[PDB]
Order: C-alpha cells, then sequence, then structure tokens
C-alpha cells in the first residue's frame, strides 16, 4: 500500500459529489512527488495533500484515517519518511484557499486531544467534530465537508 | 518603491575571497537569493534563501546575513568567476520581487596578446554591386565608410571586436588599420 | 534538469501586444509556479510576474499589473506573456523561470515562490515601427538584417569547434551585420543560418 493508493482513495468522495475532476487524483500525486506535505506528531504521522489548480471546481477538505501507518515523505526535508495515520485531502482553487485551510489545520494538528478523537472514533464521530471545528472559523466558510468525506481506509 | 543597494562594482585579484554585499530594510527578516550573470547568458541561481547553496554550485560559493544586510562569499575566486552579482528579496509589503541592482566583476589578470584577421569581398557580392571588407580581432586581451564594434568579451575570459570596410566595386577595383598587426587586400 | 525555451515574435510595433509563449521539459509543470522577467539592454532584471502551472494563481508585477495577462495550458507544458500597449521601454530581452519556494507551516511563511531557480534562454524583443529584412548570406558573411539576433551553426552543427562567432554590427542605416570564423583538409570538409523574425534559414 502506497501514497498513491491512499491520495486516490480520499479523492473518490471529492470527484463522485464533482467539487473536482476525473483526473485530480493524478495532480495531487504529481504535486506530493515535488513537494511532500508528510508531518510529525504524537504518535501519529500527518499529512495534507492538495493540488490547487484550476481543474478544482469548489474548495472541500476530504479526512483519511488509516489503520496501519503509510509512509508519506517528509514535508520538511529528512532522510526519513513519516509514517503516516491521518490524512487532509485539501482541494482548493488559488493558493489564498488553501493558505487559509493550511493554517487552520496547524491548530488541529496542535491540539492532542482532538488529534486522538480522530483515531479512535467512528466516520460520524468524526464529521460532527470537525464540522463544528469548520463551524467555529469565519476563515473557513465557504469549505466543504461532508459526512461522506470521512473514511476509515486501512492498509 | 523598495529597494535593493548593492556596490556598482568589485574587484578581485585571483587567489581571494570575495564579499559582494546587498542591502535592504528588515533584509535580515527577509531572504535573499544571489544570482550570477555572465555575458550572453541568463543569471544562474547561486545561494538562495540567505546562506543555501543548489544543488551543482561549487562551495566556493556561499552567502551569509548580518542584520539588514546579506553578504555573497565566494571562496576560491577564479577567473570564471567574472559575472554580474545580483540579489533578490521578496518583500511582503508592496508584491514584488525586488532584484539587486548588480555587482559588476572579472576582477587585474595576466594580459594577452591580440590577434587578427581580414577576409576580401565575395564573388557574389561584386557581382551584386556591392563589397565590404571583414577585419576581426580573434582575440584582444586587454579610409571612411568603416564600422566598428565594440569591446564584447568571449567566452575564452578574452574579449573581441569586429570592424567592418564598406566600399563600392569600382573603388576596389582601382590593409586593416589597427602592436599593430596588419593584414592586405589585392584582387 | 528543467529545460525552459520562450518563443514570440521580436519585433513588435509600438502600442501594439507583446505575446511570448514558454515551453517546459522538466516534467513537474502542474507543480511549479513559472514566471516571466526581463532585462532591458545594459540594465538589470526585472520580474513581470508568475502563474501556478496547474492554473489558477497569478501574481503580477504591481506597476505593470495593467499591461501584463498571463496563461497556463498544463497539457502542453507551456505558459504565455501577453504585454499590453507597448512602448520602446519594453524592448528587453525575456526570460522564463521556474520559482523557488520554502513553505513552514508552525511558521506560517506560505510565500508560493521565493527565488527563481531554473531560468530559460531568453528572447531577444524590439519594439520597433521598422519591419523586419531578412539577411543576405555571402562566403560566413550575413548582412543587412534586422531584428536581432541570428543563428550560426556550422556544417549542420557538426563543427562545434575552432568557431568564434562575432558580435553583430549596427549599420547607420538602422540594420545589423556580423561575420562568424584544416592547412591540409582543403578538399575534404558549409555555413548554416537562421533568422527567425525573418523566418529565413540558408544552409550554404
Amino acid at each position: 500500500v502506497t501514497q498513491e493508493d491512499i491520495i486516490r482513495a480520499l479523492a473518490s468522495p471529492l470527484i463522485k459529489d464533482g467539487m473536482v475532476d476525473e483526473d485530480f487524483a493524478e495532480y495531487v500525486i504529481a504535486r506530493e512527488d515535488r513537494s511532500p506535505t508528510g508531518l510529525q506528531a504524537k504518535g501519529v504521522g500527518v499529512a495534507i495533500p492538495h493540488t490547487l489548480g484550476d481543474y478544482v471546481r469548489d474548495n472541500a477538505i476530504s479526512v483519511g484515517i488509516l489503520d496501519k501507518p503509510v509512509n508519506f515523505e517528509g514535508w520538511y526535508q529528512s532522510p526519513d519518511p513519516v509514517p503516516v495515520r491521518v490524512v487532509f485531502m485539501l482541494a482548493g482553487r488559488t493558493w489564498d484557499d488553501i493558505v487559509i485551510v493550511l493554517k487552520w489545520l496547524k491548530d488541529v494538528i496542535l491540539d492532542e486531544e482532538f488529534m486522538k478523537r480522530l483515531l479512535t472514533m467512528s466516520d460520524e464521530e468524526i464529521y460532527r467534530q470537525i464540522y463544528t471545528r469548520i463551524s467555529k472559523a469565519p476563515q473557513l466558510s465557504g469549505i466543504n465537508f461532508k459526512r461522506e468525506y470521512v473514511r476509515h481506509l486501512g492498509t | 518603491s523598495y529597494e535593493l543597494t548593492q556596490p556598482p562594482s568589485m574587484s578581485v585579484s585571483p587567489g581571494q575571497t570575495a564579499r559582494i554585499t546587498c542591502g535592504g530594510d528588515n533584509l535580515g527578516s527577509k531572504y535573499v537569493h544571489w544570482y550570477q550573470q555572465k555575458p550572453a547568458q541568463a543569471p544562474v541561481l547561486v545561494i538562495y534563501y540567505d546562506s543555501d547553496r543548489p544543488s551543482g554550485i561549487p562551495e566556493r560559493f556561499s552567502g551569509s546575513k548580518s542584520g539588514n544586510t546579506a553578504t555573497l562569499t565566494i571562496s576560491g575566486v577564479e577567473a570564471g568567476d567574472e559575472a554580474d552579482y545580483y540579489c533578490q528579496v521578496w518583500d511582503s509589503s508592496s508584491d514584488h520581487y525586488i532584484f539587486g541592482a548588480g555587482t559588476r566583476l572579472t576582477v587585474g589578470q595576466p594580459k594577452a596578446a591580440p590577434s587578427v584577421t581580414l577576409f576580401p569581398p565575395s564573388s557574389e557580392e561584386l557581382q551584386a554591386n556591392k563589397a565590404t571588407l571583414v577585419c576581426l580581432i580573434s582575440d584582444f586581451y586587454p579610409k571612411a565608410g568603416v564600422e566598428t564594434t565594440t569591446p564584447s568579451k568571449q567566452s575564452n575570459n578574452k574579449y573581441a571586436a569586429s570592424s567592418y570596410l564598406s566600399l563600392t566595386p569600382e573603388q576596389w577595383k582601382s590593409s586593416c588599420q589597427v602592436s599593430t598587426v596588419e593584414k592586405t587586400v589585392a584582387p | 534538469q528543467v529545460q525552459l525555451q520562450e518563443s514570440g515574435p521580436g519585433l513588435v510595433k509600438p502600442s501594439e501586444t507583446l505575446s511570448l509563449t514558454c515551453a517546459v521539459s522538466g516534467g513537474s509543470f502542474s507543480s511549479d509556479w513559472w514566471g516571466w522577467i526581463r532585462q532591458p539592454p545594459g540594465k538589470g532584471l526585472e520580474w513581470i510576474g508568475t502563474i501556478y502551472g496547474s492554473g489558477g494563481s497569478n501574481y503580477l508585477n504591481p506597476s505593470l499589473k495593467s499591461r501584463v495577462t498571463l496563461s497556463v495550458d498544463t497539457s502542453k507544458n507551456q505558459f504565455s506573456l501577453r504585454l499590453s500597449s507597448v512602448t520602446a521601454a519594453d524592448t528587453a530581452v525575456y526570460y522564463c523561470a521556474r520559482g523557488s519556494g520554502r513553505y513552514n507551516i508552525w511558521t506560517g511563511y506560505y510565500t508560493p515562490f521565493d527565488a527563481f531557480d531554473f531560468w530559460g534562454r531568453g528572447l531577444r524583443v524590439t519594439v520597433s515601427s521598422a519591419s523586419t529584412k531578412g539577411p543576405s548570406v555571402f562566403p560566413c558573411l550575413v548582412k543587412d538584417y534586422f531584428p536581432e539576433p541570428v543563428t550560426v551553426s556550422w556544417n549542420s552543427g557538426a563543427l562545434t569547434s575552432g568557431v568564434h562567432t562575432f558580435p553583430a554590427v549596427l549599420q547607420s542605416s538602422g540594420l545589423y551585420s556580423l561575420s562568424s570564423v584544416p592547412s591540409s583538409s582543403l578538399g575534404t570538409q558549409i555555413c548554416n543560418v537562421n533568422h527567425k523574425p525573418s523566418n529565413t534559414k540558408v544552409d550554404k
């Protein structure tokens, strides 16, 4: 199980609702290979694939919780892949669009309790947790988040 | 309205170091990137993000930052290291990317001997009722109807220029004015 | 090994529009920021603007904001420049470059490109009302051409040594001319010249 599989999986709910084109996977993949987004966190690795293009139809976040850690290469240049178990796929129209959610997510990763609940809760429990967090943030209005954007992918 | 101040030019005899500098407001809180451009060439990034160095750039090239000022450092100065050196910065306020004014180089260095070649008109040119003499200075480090070019540097770290002499075909049916070498033209 | 080759007219009439295009072969065109920078004759470097490879995000020069538009064709690995209402001040050399960027979350630095790591060759653009003239080729001798530049390949490219092409001379007519540089080869072992503005090739 490779990074591509997790990217191509978290992008499926987006290409269904028609928030991204059918080649969006090819583009996050292609962007992950140029600017990897894998990060070290409390007990888990986090990754934040994203694509930013004219092929994005609306901004959306697709959250995936993996079961056995997958190696994403490191956002910051290090010799070691980050064993990622939590993935936040981003799709956005402009770079300001992504840089807003990007900042938002940093505080999510600095919220150890928020991050642990994710590892040990059901897909509906997760949706309501983030949807609430997205509601509290007015900078994040216009972002698309639905119950089908949460997925417990397994290796 | 933001500008990057760097010395117009700098001289250094081979074997020394170099310390091309660049100044600007809050240049400590800004990333400085150094570019090197040689004659007839596109720039080449030699130092990016203050201190870090691109792949394929010799370690004799280095950069540093000091308060509101940054400085390149070209150790192991060679003769090929001649170029104009630029610095760039982003500057959040006034979202443009400023390139520095440029710090010319090429040091003195060993002197050389000039070289000269001259050519006559061609068969088709005279048949076309025109005539031109081409006097070519293939190296030179450091009577009307005449055109001459400026001193243009060459890839061999030397200089070139080409003087031309345009005349009529009838004038030809009736010798380069550069030590000082010369040729001669005969039909 | 990202390779960028520029393309465009090289002569444009004043008060007209400059259209240029850049073709990337490096490979990762969707994911990088590509830009233009120009250098007027004998002067420094001016950044014009830059556009995201996948489309969607532009950054332009505030003072040329009004005169410049930018486009991408991701499928063809090309991006283009359009400069409007052109003046003899826009007479410059125009490069295309890939962007360098260092994003740090935890810090908040997200400037999309900070430095220009790979550059292209450089296309010469001349703003002039004069028209384009094809050079006259003579035994090599190239005279009476405009605008710059011309191509010098000897032996269709086979001879790549012992040849020093000479920088050109501006004839007082407003025209350009130049020339380019064994004892036993004699009979055994032609100059090839292209003027792109005039679209004339002479392999003689």
